[PDB]
């Protein structure tokens, strides 16, 4: 479907503050989880932005289940990598996906997929494409996009503040982007505040790392800036 | 050079030795794979003579910059080599012997962050001759 067309749904005609939102704080971000030793990030993405649109769309705090995706998904390919739109066709194909309560995640332990592991499910109606040159709008009315990005190793030491590592040659995990904001450094040699753009993102390697499972990736006001390739591949899914 | 390519990566913390014999001035290439994405890297954390014991708990939390030059032996710190996300992920290692003896060289998988969590360790046994 068009982004355009749904976009004019949810925008309206009002302008937005381009500095800072945060979904962390308006009911749109689920607690961090981990991937583990498993490249299954393609799988954590996906189902956290329907976990995200849950909140968002229906006040409903539910958290779903990877290791469904991981097992079940049949475009993708497991602990060995996957993309994020065959994680959503596949959503679709199935019918919905268990909570993790009833369909733990169990790495890269041998496990048969089973559908029927809860009589409950939760699905997506539609996901869309979001343009690379509208993402904090599609943040602002959309709601927390499952992108692609290029890591490198220095992801791994990241730890507090804006990310000042190597980036990654090419595409090759998949994360949530979660809002966007600025904060004021103060300029050693004039002692003002300077203004600093970022995206705020989501991973899934647990808690322990970067800022308590969220890392801060430079940007620009516009959100044209995009550090790491970050947003190449770009998908909301709809569940209303 | 002659060459090397490990390892089956597994989910619970592991060791796994690995001798191989050498003539002197031999290039061995080691081929280490992993999973793009997961947070864990490749780190060559030492040389010994010493029968290495080894504990996570003591890895680095930190980036290790520092390959290994000495008289004896050489080693450096292993590097890089719709797309998919999260597929095999190749980093390389150069061993070069200089002086015969026998060299236990350590490399592991691990996460900074989280050492303890599924370090998958590689002891490679060499013997210059």
């Amino acid at each position: 479907m068009n982004y355009e067309e749904v976009i004019k749904k949810y925008r309206g005609e009002e302008n937005f503050d381009h500095a800072a939102y945060d979904w962390r704080l308006h009911s749109g971000v689920t607690p961090v989880k981990d991937q583990k030793n498993c490249g299954s990030a393609w799988a954590f993405s996906s189902i956290g932005s329907v976990e995200s649109q849950y909140a968002i769309r229906k006040n409903k705090l539910i958290t779903l289940s990877e290791q469904e995706l991981v097992d079940c998904s049949f475009k993708n390919y497991g602990c060995n990598g996957g993309l994020i739109n065959n994680a959503f066709e596949d959503m679709i194909e199935l019918g919905g996906i268990c909570p993790d309560g009833d369909y733990p995640y169990v790495s890269d332990a041998p496990n048969l997929c089973n559908i029927d592991r809860c009589t409950e499910k939760y699905g997506i109606k539609n996901y869309l494409s979001v343009p690379d040159n509208k993402l904090k709008e599609a943040l602002r009315f959309l709601g927390p996009i499952s992108i692609s990005v290029a890591v490198s190793d220095d992801f791994a030491f990241y730890k507090e503040g804006i990310f000042d590592g190597e980036c990654g040659d090419q595409l090759n995990h998949a994360v949530m982007l979660v809002g966007f904001g600025m904060k004021e450094i103060v300029n050693p040699l004039t002692k003002k505040g300077e203004k600093h753009y970022y995206y705020i993102i989501k991973n899934s390697w647990g808690q322990q790392w970067g800022e308590r499972g969220f890392i801060n990736i430079e940007t620009d006001e516009s959100g044209l800036m995009r550090k790491c390739g970050l947003g190449t591949d770009a998908f909301i899914p709809l569940i209303e | 050079g002659k060459s090397l390519k490990l390892g089956n990566i597994s989910n619970q913390t592991n060791q796994e030795t690995i001798t191989q014999s050498l003539s002197v001035g031999e290039i061995l290439c080691i081929d280490l794979e992993g999973n793009a994405g997961t947070g864990y890297l490749w780190v060559l954390l030492g040389i010994h003579k010493d029968e290495p014991i080894i504990n996570p708990e003591n890895f680095p939390t930190k980036l290790t910059k520092k390959s290994f030059f000495s008289e004896e032996i050489s080693v450096t710190q292993p590097k890089k080599y719709m797309q998919l996300l999260g597929g095999p992920d190749r980093m390389r290692s150069v061993i070069k012997g200089h002086k015969p003896g026998k060299y236990y060289i350590v490399y592991s998988y691990y996460r900074p962050f989280s050492p303890t969590s599924g370090a998958n360790t590689k002891i490679i046994y060499v013997t210059v001759q």
